[PDB]
């Protein structure tokens, strides 16, 4: 539920 | 970086067709839904047309509110706050009633020296925030089509 | 009726401004449809009663509201006014609004008083001591579903006594057409004819007749949209009584003046969408990228006198107007882009809990109207001038929080800024914390010079509010508000607010201190305090409520609902 990832999101960082 | 372009209408294809209605048809919040909806590809259709089926998007109560949200050392008025409220509702035919609202916040400030000129600037935003009311609601229409499939 | 006409319940209250007033209202029920109230209201320090007449009627031109008061003599007005023959103090109101046969709009608008201090002197019901004039609008208008012609006439009565010429439209004429599938374009055509006076005799008066047609071509996709639009604009002005201001300033202003002036316009939006599994299931971000060209050429504006236009504030909305200036007397030349974009989150009902927005203008070329007296804090002409953001977020059902921020190069500081965090369970349990910032620079360029020069005005905005409404018992309602202000570290607004209701009636006791005016003869601000008392007869109507937004909006600083 982290919201801060609005700004800042990249499907490879998460895997 | 995962962001794609929009694949799909702003409007719900079920609602490509549908009817505009209310008891200011020559209003400005009327003109302006209607040049919304036009501009994303609605077909709108009188209601007294014979077409079943077709869901009705009918405009309500709007209110436009002028007050003060700051003030001067001398407790005059420094700027002024206009809240505009728009309430409709949307009839799918067989499923149901779904009541949508707007609200727009605008702000400017005063000068007595140049009295009328502000009252044409105050014109002037209220000509935007019927605009700016409009999108608003047509941005709600996906919901009521989610919310329609969820019953 | 003689039934349901009679005498209400009398209310009180003890003012600093007139000690202990007494009011005697008498409802009387003339028709169905027409109905009208008398009320003595007795001031103690004046030592006179005024009579208040108000009348409701519904008609089918629309409905209004009618307003008379009348003082026939003033104690505290005769003091300080000893050189005036009369007292007398009167207010005169009147507020219609209706549609008739869906094409007829009947608007008025009128408040005239006797003397500029009315407000500051006598309870704020259709005015308050916050405004500087009262306003005096008629309009008349036809609109069907592609043309409307609207007659109206504009008057301003200014308070403050600086500088009291106010302009007026005597009157102002205005129509549209508009079509829509004259091939694949749109088209519509603005036409105006207007006419200033001036309350003094030595302004200059003028007649402005304003065409505008303009043609667009809009182009729509799923993920994008493109239009473009060409307008024109052509103004004449027939200028006279001119010798005055021709005679003590060095521009002169021209009897004959015509204004032909081109407008191009590209604006294009883009939708991108991408999946936010993080934060909830289901939950989507779209980025809404905004861009805009407008290019205006430059007409040298300086022999006309500018009636009615005013600098117009940028918020994000206004990143992308293509005016400057309101009115028609100042077109600013524009070679602009303007660059925007707007993230929104929604939910697995796709619902909007946040939306946030930034924006900038850039100048290719510097915005002239051929005068320019607005004073800058530096020379900056060309560049990314202008940025605003906004930002929106529902919290949760009962939180939400709002900003919005406005930034100036040339003011080297954030011209204004604006934030509110309201917690509202419902209409009777809320809080409601508030921000306005306004700079001193802001100040100094937008507003005339004594603005900058005088205590009460150089300082800019600096306002902190609070509002708080608790219910008890189901029978009580503790409403609370308190505005400060940081840059003078003084109260500006306190309100204080308890309604016991039953089911037969309701007492309401109300406490407010307000800023009331300023006092130049030792340079301070002057406040003023109110306790009142009023009682009210339930069970004769619908409403069952426990008062609390009919108290939220009765200081000068009304409570509005933010989510
Ligand atoms: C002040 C300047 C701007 C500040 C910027 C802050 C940006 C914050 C963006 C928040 C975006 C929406 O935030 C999102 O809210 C929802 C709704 O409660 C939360 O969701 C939460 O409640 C929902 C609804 O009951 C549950 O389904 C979910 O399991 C739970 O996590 C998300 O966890 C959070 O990510
Ligand atoms: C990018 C998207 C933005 C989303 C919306 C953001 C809303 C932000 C709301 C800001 C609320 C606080 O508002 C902020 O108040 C402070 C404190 O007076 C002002 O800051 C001020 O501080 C002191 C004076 O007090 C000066 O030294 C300074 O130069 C001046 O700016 C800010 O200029 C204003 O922005
Ligand atoms: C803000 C989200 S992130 O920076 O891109 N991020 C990547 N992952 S993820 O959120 O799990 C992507 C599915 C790991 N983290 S996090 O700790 O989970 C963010 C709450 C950072
Ligand atoms: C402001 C303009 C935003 C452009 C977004 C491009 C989206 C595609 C690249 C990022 C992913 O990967």
């Amino acid at each position: 539920a982290c919201e801060w990832c609005i700004f800042w999101y990249d499907p490879k960082l998460c895997a | 970086c995962g962001w794609h372009l929009r694949d799909t209408t702003q409007v719900p294809s079920t609602m490509k067709v549908m009817i505009l209605d209310s008891g200011d048809p020559n209003g400005p919040l009327s003109r302006a839904v209607r040049n919304q909806l036009r501009l994303n590809g609605v077909e709108l259709l009188d209601k007294e047309t014979t077409r079943k089926d077709v869901p009705s998007l009918r405009l309500g109560k709007v209110s436009i509110a002028k007050d003060t949200a700051s003030v001067f050392r001398n407790g005059q008025t420094a700027e002024y706050q206009m809240i505009m409220t728009v309430n409709a509702t949307v009839l799918i035919p067989g499923r149901d009633i779904y009541p949508i609202s707007a609200k727009v916040f605008r702000s400017f400030f005063d000068n007595p020296q140049m009295a009328l000129a502000k009252d044409n600037e105050q014109d002037m935003i209220v000509k935007e925030m019927y605009d700016r009311a409009a999108e608003q609601l047509i941005r709600k229409l996906p919901s009521i089509r989610a919310a329609d499939i969820r019953s | 009726d003689k039934r349901r006409s009679g005498f209400l319940i009398p209310n009180a209250k003890y003012t600093t401004t007139n000690y202990f007033e007494f009011y005697l209202p008498y409802y009387w029920n003339i028709a169905p449809n027409m109905d009208a109230t008398i009320t003595p209201h007795y001031m103690h320090r004046r030592g006179n009663i005024m009579w208040e007449n108000e009348f409701r009627y519904l008609s089918q031109a629309g409905a209004g509201l009618m307003e008379l008061d009348y003082l026939p003599s003033d104690k505290v007005y005769e003091d300080e006014h000893p050189n005036d023959d009369s007292s007398r103090r009167w207010l005169f109101y009147w507020n219609h609004s209706g549609v008739m046969d869906q094409v007829w709009r009947f608007n008025v608008d009128y408040t005239k008083v006797s003397d500029p201090s009315y407000f500051n002197d006598f309870d704020n019901k259709y005015g308050s001591s916050t405004d500087g004039y009262a306003t005096q609008k008629f309009s008349v208008g036809y609109a069907v579903q592609n043309f409307n012609a609207t007659v109206s006439t504009k008057q301003f009565q200014v308070f403050s006594e600086q500088n009291t010429s106010s302009y007026s439209a005597e009157p102002q004429l205005d129509v549209n057409y508009y079509q829509n599938d004259v091939g694949p374009f749109d088209t519509r055509i603005y036409g105006q004819a207007v006419h200033f006076v001036n309350t003094r005799d030595d302004m200059p008066e003028a007649t402005r007749v304003h065409l505008e047609p303009t043609i667009n071509l809009p182009l729509s996709n799923n993920w994008g949209s493109i239009n473009t639009e060409a307008k024109f604009l052509a103004t004449h002005y027939q200028q006279t009584n001119l010798d005055w201001y021709n005679s003590r300033n060095t521009t002169k202003l021209d009897e004959s003046v015509n204004r032909v002036m081109p407008q191009f316009k590209v604006d294009g939006k883009m939708v991108f969408e991408r999946d936010m599994e993080m934060l909830a299931p289901g939950y989507t971000q779209t980025l809404e990228p905004r861009a805009q060209y407008l290019y205006v050429p430059y007409r040298d504006q300086s022999d006309i006198y500018n009636y009615d236009s005013s600098l117009l504030q940028s918020d994000y909305s206004g990143l992308f107007r293509d005016r400057t200036y309101g009115g028609l007397d100042r077109i600013a030349s524009a070679n602009q882009v303007t660059t925007g974009v707007t993230s929104r989150i929604y939910d697995d009902a796709a619902v909007e809990r946040f939306n946030i927005s930034v924006g900038q203008i850039y100048y290719f070329t510097e915005s002239r109207t051929g005068d320019d007296n607005i004073t800058w804090e530096n020379d900056d002409k060309t560049g990314s001038l202008v940025w605003a953001g906004d930002t929106y977020w529902r919290i949760s059902e009962r939180w939400g929080l709002r900003g919005g921020i406005q930034y100036d190069t040339r003011l080297d500081n954030v011209a204004t800024s604006n934030s509110s965090i309201e917690y509202r369970r419902d209409e009777d349990r809320l809080v409601q914390l508030n921000y306005h910032y306004a700079s001193p620079e802001y100040i100094q360029a937008t507003l005339p010079k004594y603005y900058s020069t005088a205590e009460q005005y150089k300082n800019g905005i600096s306002q902190v509010g609070a509002v708080a409404s608790r219910p008890i018992a189901d029978r009580w309602s503790i409403v609370g508000a308190y505005y400060y202000d940081t840059n003078a570290n003084k109260q500006a607004d306190s309100m204080l607010g308890v309604q016991y209701s039953s089911c037969c009636y309701a007492i309401r006791v109300g406490y407010e201190r307000k800023l009331n005016g300023w006092d130049n003869d030792k340079q301070h601000a002057v406040y003023d305090n109110a306790i009142g008392f009023n009682i009210e007869l339930r069970g004769l109507s619908s409403n069952y409520g426990l008062g609390t937004q009919e108290m939220l909006r009765s200081n000068i600083l009304p409570y509005q609902n933010t989510l």
